[PDB]
């Protein structure tokens, strides 16, 4: 018959076919990552080697359908993933040298140390070594060394790696149709004839910086505010017109603003929006939390996590004699088995944590019944949003006080809620420029507009003008810098997290909305909503199914990125910094530096 | 008589289901009536007792034994087992997880997914004959052939859907 009936012939093969390996290596790592034994950690691999090894043999035989020569939309969703043709173009040979550069790239990074020059013995790693004094420490110096040290010792090391990194993957990129490898990633927002739901690896670019326009306004001003608030951390060491010194940002990179609170917080006399203290005098224990997300979600018209997460999941630190990766993790194993893997502590920030991670879980199980190949969000930041989502309703101190986990007889006072905003601020609206400008620059090397021995002057270049921020000491292309975080050296992409970021406050928005919500936005607490979760099933029972654009207005209303709702959120501060900075300066001059020499 | 289906050891593959044929006997139904050990117990004709029958019996995945009703499409309904639109009387289903299932996997149970047409009620098909879309004695490894029999795989931990299930299909005649 046509190509298509033998197409739709070799999914269903494949589908009952992957389903066992796929959950054969799934089952691997939970009894890996939850039981670091020796034989355990073997088969790990094997299942998944195996598993790897379906694909390969699996997408190069899907070579045999030409997708141009099909239509019912999902069969050719469907085929179009499975050619995941991938780095197997290049010849055995580039394909070898390339898998090493990356794997020494991610060995250099973890294993990475630096040395105290003022003491031989103590010596390093980023964590937890580095990352607690780029989080900490008052002392600029201290400061200033450790991010050089970094940028110095592994960043040189990675450079001549990278640059080899880079023709490579171009090369991989070329061959499959693509401008670079840039242009690839673009790729996973691509959508393709169903009209007005499509959406070009161009138009990404266009639409992600038409966004960043909107948001610079307030950017300046949290720029502006926490400038003059780092003046008396670091007095003489900034300029009050020039650029932030990239050490005293608050991590290894000033990827997030989040540790500069200590320092930066508007009114330090207003206190805990904290209840960890009293979930421990209520005794509540990890059961307790996941029992309480369960009901969180129950209460907007979704389901009882499965009897097979209740038995099966890994809900407390096993202690000693019995090890295991604590990272708190969604686990969708498939065959209708779900779990949680997570080390609980009765602690605020973990009663918030397992509601982002039960979210994952609850959109897992949303797009299950889909064809095996179309499980799985909308697109790479889809999944986080919807996690990120829970966060935000679960905080408020309305939630906080429906539970019993707050004193009935709080005040929502004006001066706590600018305390507040700050600090999410400094996370969520600290990272979008700086990220925004990783992936610029990481886009143009790809695309060639960036010399391999201007690497660093076009990397501050865009650091002075996006971002507002300045290499404590010069650096020329013996340091790579953008490949000292995770992210760069071990080969990501990074625009994820300025994506989601928007996404996440389009659907709080749009949920309050449907949920009826008074206040401010971010006062919203979707509990009960049951109308306002209908809405975010509607799409989260999708998963890959539809164009992500549809997958959108399922939600929001419209098949677009839009800025607006982000910047609802924060009215209340934004408004509050134009007048702090009645006096500051709003704004930078790229020209001045530290060093300045 | 009943204790031989039920309460059996060993069970078999939906695509090669076995039927007894039970005459001359008595039960009171009321072995089956009451009993929180059935988890499905649909009977599409009736529930009372004149003490007069087929019986057959097999193993689906959880989300399949929806199929063992008159409709529904199939894969199950379309290739393994088929119910009649109309002439019935009960189906009965239990969660054999703890017997049918093991920690590491249990693939001896089969399902058939390819076929050329669908099933006749009651009909049955023990052919293993490497399937084209389109007759052409096929010949793996050779491409758009596949062994139409497939394995289910029942682990213990997987999900309800997935969990093995026996299934009794009682016919009145
Ligand atoms: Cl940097
Ligand atoms: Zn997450």
């Amino acid at each position: 018959s046509t190509t298509e009936e033998l197409a739709k012939t070799f999914l269903e093969t494949f589908n009952y076919e992957a389903q066992e390996l796929s959950y054969q290596s799934s089952v691997a790592s939970w009894n890996y990552n939850t039981n670091i034994t020796e034989e355990n950690v073997q088969n790990m691999n094997n299942a998944g080697d195996k598993w790897s090894a379906f694909l390969k043999e699996q997408s190069t035989l899907a070579q045999t359908y030409p997708l141009q020569e099909i239509q019912n939309l999902t069969v050719k969703l469907q085929l179009q993933a499975l050619q995941q043709n991938g780095s197997s173009v290049l010849s055995e040979d580039k394909s070898k040298r390339l898998n090493t550069i990356l794997n020494t790239m991610s060995t250099i990074y973890s294993t990475g140390k630096v040395c105290n020059p003022d003491n031989p013995q103590e010596c390093l790693l980023l964590e937890p070594g580095l990352n607690e004094i780029m989080a900490n420490s008052l002392d600029y110096n201290e400061r200033l060394w450790a991010w050089e040290s970094w940028r110095s010792e592994v960043g040189k090391q990675l450079r001549p790696l990278y640059e080899e990194y880079v023709v490579l993957k171009n090369e991989m990129a070329r061959a499959n149709h693509y401008e670079d490898y840039g242009d690839y990633w673009r790729g996973d927002y691509e959508v393709n004839g169903v009209d007005g739901y499509d959406y070009s690896r161009g138009q990404l670019i266009e639409d992600v910086e038409h966004t960043f326009e909107e948001i610079k306004p307030l950017y300046e001003h949290l720029h502006a505010y926490v400038r003059a608030k780092l003046m008396n951390a670091y007095p003489s060491y900034i300029s009050p017109i020039g650029c932030l010194p990239a050490h005293l940002l608050g991590d290894m990179w000033g990827r997030f603003w989040t540790n500069l609170y200590s320092l930066t917080v508007p009114f330090g006399q207003k206190p805990n929006i904290d209840v960890t203290d009293a979930m421990v005098d209520q005794a509540w224990d990890a059961q307790r939390i996941f029992k309480e997300a369960e009901k969180f979600f129950v209460s907007v018209g979704l389901p009882n996590m499965t009897q097979g997460f209740w038995e099966n999941s890994m809900l407390t630190d096993p202690g000693n004699v019995q090890k295991a990766v604590c990272h708190p993790t969604a686990w969708d194993l498939g065959k209708g088995d779900f779990r949680i893997l997570m080390c609980t502590k009765v602690t605020m920030d973990d009663f918030l944590t397992a509601h982002h991670e039960m979210g994952h879980i609850q959109y897992d199980m949303a797009y299950a019944a889909q064809p095996f190949l179309l499980r799985n969000g909308a697109n790479e930041g889809f999944h986080e949003a919807v996690g990120e989502i829970m966060s935000l309703s679960a905080a408020t101190p309305k939630h906080l006080k429906s539970i019993g986990l707050l004193s009935p007889d709080f005040q929502e006072d004006n001066e706590t809620e600018i305390n507040f905003l700050l600090k999410q601020a400094l996370t969520i609206v600290g990272t979008l420029p700086f990220t925004y400008m990783l992936e610029k620059w990481r886009w143009m090397v790809f695309k060639g507009e960036i010399p391999k021995d201007q690497w660093m002057k076009k990397w501050w270049e865009m650091k002075r003008e996006i971002v507002g921020v300045v290499e404590p000491v010069p650096h020329d292309e013996t340091y790579c810098d953008p490949a000292s975080l995770f992210h760069v050296s071990n080969d990501y992409s990074f625009i994820r997290y300025y994506t989601r970021t928007l996404y996440q406050f389009q659907f709080q928005e749009a949920l309050c909305q449907a949920a009826k919500h008074e206040g401010p936005l971010h006062k919203c607490d979707i509990s009960n909503s049951t109308e306002a979760g209908q809405k975010l099933f509607n799409m989260l029972r999708l998963g890959k199914s539809e164009p992500w654009t549809l997958a959108l207005e399922n939600v929001v209303g419209a098949k677009n990125m839009n800025v607006r709702p982000l910047l609802n959120y924060f009215e209340p501060l934004f408004t509050w910094l134009k007048d702090q900075n009645k006096n500051s300066f709003v704004g930078w001059s790229t020209d001045w530096s530290p060093y300045a020499d | 008589p009943f204790g031989e289906v039920f309460n059996a050891t060993k069970f078999p593959s939906v695509y090669a289901w076995e039927r007894k044929k039970i005459s001359n006997c008595v039960a009171d139904y009321s072995v089956l009536y009451n009993s929180t050990f059935f988890s499905t117990f649909k009977c599409y004709g009736v529930s009372a007792t004149k003490l007069n029958v087929y019986a057959d019996s097999f193993v689906v995945k959880g989300d399949d034994v929806r199929q063992i009703a008159p409709g529904q499409t199939g894969v199950i309904a379309d290739y393994n087992y088929k119910l009649p639109d109309d002439f019935m009387g009960c189906v009965l289903a239990w969660n054999t997880r703890n017997i049918d299932a093991t920690s590491t996997g249990n693939y001896n149970y089969k399902y058939r997914y390819l076929r050329h047409g669908k099933l006749r009620p009651f009909e049955r098909d023990i052919s293993n004959v490497p399937f084209s879309p389109d007759g052409k004695p096929c010949t793996p490894p050779a491409l758009n052939c596949y062994w139409p029999l497939n394995d289910y795989g029942f682990y213990t931990t997987t999900g309800i859907g997935y969990q093995p299930y026996r299934v009794v299909v009682l016919s009145f005649e």
